């Protein structure tokens, strides 16, 4: 994450981190349930061996709220592919399940049409991870935070050098120097509804962080309700 | 404006069937007794901030 703040305690219990064997994040994700994790298709590219860590908010330190957890089941949606990086979607099913406690609770999976109209329509959304800070430099030790903008189709259509498919939507600044980054991938992207947090996207892609004239790029959630929905079975 | 009315008065979900507006919740909610707020079932409901 580039700009914002920290999350501070119990701020943001839904983040995930999928964590490499040499026990680094590489990836976020977003708690659904006790049992999975919704995280971005193409992360499943970036380790051949991986665990979720759930409760963590600074990457140096024993916060005592942590806890990581095998993958059972990998959901990839068949439809992805790293040439468009269309259908950037993915839902594990961890062995054991997660206990909630501070730090640790699900997201709120929305419905389709009430999120697009009333979730996809509100001024901003909530983006957060443990990726770069800036765009040439390392991952955070520690979770942050950052409200970004919904931007308008057509606009952030304009701007991209890739073509914005039905399954993605773009949000953060033109110039602001604020902007999700590598390692942020398949982390959350949810809008507060009432001091309720739902699910409206997932950390997907953009040309640099935070660069003047691009924005971020995340799946579009509502996009795939019912596929998750199916996901969380399997 | 039903739903688009201030979300119908519906603490989350919102939808508009024969003029009227009906009320719904996530996983994890029961809907109150008024028909438009959103009860937490159990602990750690989702999308709610930890407090303790
Ligand atoms: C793979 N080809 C075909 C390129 C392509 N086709 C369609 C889309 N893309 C595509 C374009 C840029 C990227 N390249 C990044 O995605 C990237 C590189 C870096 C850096 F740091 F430079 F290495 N950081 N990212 C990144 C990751 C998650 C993000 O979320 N929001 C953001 N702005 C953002 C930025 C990509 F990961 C895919």
């Amino acid at each position: 994450i580039v700009g914002g703040q920290e999350c501070k305690d119990g701020e943001c219990p839904w983040q995930a981190l999928l964590i490499n064997e040499e026990n680094e994040g590489f990836c976020g994700g977003t708690i659904l349930s006790e049992f999975y994790i919704l995280t971005a298709a193409h992360c499943l590219y970036q380790a051949k061996r991986f665990k979720v860590r759930v409760g963590d908010r600074n990457t140096e330190q024993e916060e005592g709220g942590e806890a990581v957890h095998e993958v059972e089941v990998v959901i990839k949606h068949n439809r992805f592919t790293k040439e468009t990086y269309d259908f950037d979607i993915a839902v594990l099913r961890l062995k054991t399940p997660i206990t909630f406690r501070m730090n640790v609770a699900p997201a709120c999976l929305p419905e389709r049409d009430w999120a697009e109209s009333t979730l996809m329509t509100q001024k901003t959304g909530i983006v957060s991870g443990f990726g770069r800070t800036h765009e040439k430099g390392r991952q955070s030790t520690r979770l942050k935070m950052l409200e970004v903008p919904y931007v308008d189709r057509n606009s952030c259509k304009l701007s991209s050098s890739f073509i914005i498919t039905q399954n993605m939507f773009c949000a953060g600044y033109d110039t602001k120097q604020e902007d999700a980054c590598q390692g942020d991938s398949g982390g959350p992207h949810v809008t507060r509804f009432k001091d309720t947090y739902f699910v409206t996207g997932i950390v997907s892609w953009g040309e640099g962080c935070a660069r003047k004239g691009k924005y971020g790029i995340y799946t579009k959630v509502t996009a795939f309700l019912k596929w998750i929905d199916r996901s969380m079975k399997t | 404006k039903l739903c688009s009315l201030d979300n119908g008065d519906c603490d989350q979900f919102c939808h508009e069937e024969q003029n009227s507006v009906v009320c719904s919740c996530a996983r994890g909610y029961t809907l109150a007794d008024n028909g438009k707020a959103c009860i937490p079932t159990g602990p750690y409901p989702c999308g709610k901030q930890t407090l303790e």
